């Protein structure tokens, strides 16, 4: 019940002096764009219904 | 937690449910996040008979 | 090297993410349709 509030996404835990911010943002920004985020989303949060 | 255990150098990336907050973005930076999910209220629901 | 901030409604992007850089962004958005709304014995 009720309403979404105080709505906030997820993140990627890392060091500030890791060198692998873009490298890692990049990624997940094109897996997002090629719809491998929604086909997850179908394969593992959608199983059935009620 | 995972927070101090990444903090004391054991782990350098975190790929888990973890919700970015400003207190947690003041000591260790995140990323762009997979997808925008709230907070709500889950009770359990009865079923009315007579 | 006209402006070191911009603001508005500018979609993050791929294209965009290593040209320049962006903060946390504030609200969520995306791709949609829109469409006009069509119209419509004791089984049930
Ligand atoms: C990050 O990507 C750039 C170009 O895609 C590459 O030159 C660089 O080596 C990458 N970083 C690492 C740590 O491999």
């Amino acid at each position: 019940t009720g309403e979404l509030f105080f709505r906030s996404g997820f993140g990627i835990g890392m060091r500030k002096d890791s060198p692998w911010k873009q490298n890692v943002s990049l990624s997940i920004l094109k897996s997002h764009e090629n719809g491998f985020m929604e086909d997850l989303d179908k394969t593992w949060v959608r199983y059935q219904e009620c | 937690g995972m927070m101090g255990e990444l903090l004391s150098g054991q782990a350098d990336m975190i790929v888990a449910p973890l919700t970015i907050n400003n207190e947690r973005a003041q000591y260790i930076e995140f990323s762009k996040p997979f997808k925008y999910q709230g907070l709500t209220i889950l009770v359990k629901k009865e079923i009315p008979r007579s | 090297q006209r402006a070191v901030m911009a603001v508005g409604s500018l979609t993050i992007n791929e294209e965009r993410s290593e040209v320049v850089d962006f903060s946390v962004p504030f609200v969520e958005t995306g791709i949609s349709v829109m469409v006009s709304r069509s119209n419509g014995f004791l089984e049930p």
